């Protein structure tokens, strides 16, 4: 029973850890999308002037 | 298949291309326990110790 | 001449619209960059341990 | 002639805007392709077992 309880606690630790990692990966895509927005709008400024 | 035939033939000559330092046939239970204990994303020097 | 001058004033106003869009886009870039770099904060790291 | 030459330069700038847009779209394609191919990473697989 103690072995089962320890296994469940370890599983929660690893599961939550990987959830934070996938959360960071989504943040990286959001950052890259925002970087493209600024670069795209700076190219539009050249067209406007 | 040419892909799978080449994979098994190269294993004898270049096994280092397939060695994984985290999994190996024959890994001890105590080694599996060690991998679980350092499966988080924030590994301090003291945590690994 | 007066009509065409108003056309010049309109594209100047359209440049101002682009500036506001870029200002908001820059804020998204900075916010997501800060989240990505910080990654796992001290509170989340404490809970996992 | 000078005014119409500016029109040619304007569509050249609009082509440059499209190039920046495609750069962000291509990056999104690669990021999600890598995530889809990777699927379940070793950490998540370890927790489930």
């Amino acid at each position: 029973s103690l072995s089962a309880t320890a296994s469940q606690y370890s599983a929660d630790k690893i599961s939550r850890s990987e959830a934070y990692r996938r959360r960071r990966q989504e943040w990286e895509i959001q950052r890259d999308n925002a970087d493209g927005e600024v670069k795209q709008m700076d190219a539009q400024l050249e067209s406007l002037k | 298949r040419y892909s799978t035939w080449g994979g098994v033939s190269r294993l004898v000559y270049y096994p280092e291309n397939y060695i994984d330092p985290t999994q190996r046939i024959g890994q001890t239970r105590m080694m599996d326990e060690l991998l679980e204990n350092i499966s988080q994303s924030k590994l301090s020097r003291d945590t690994v110790e | 001449i007066r009509i065409q001058q108003r056309t010049v004033d309109e594209v100047d106003a359209d440049i101002a619209v682009l500036a506001e869009s870029r200002r908001s886009a820059q804020n998204r870039l900075e916010k997501y960059q800060q989240l990505y770099d910080e990654d796992i904060n001290h509170g989340e790291q404490r809970a996992m341990s």
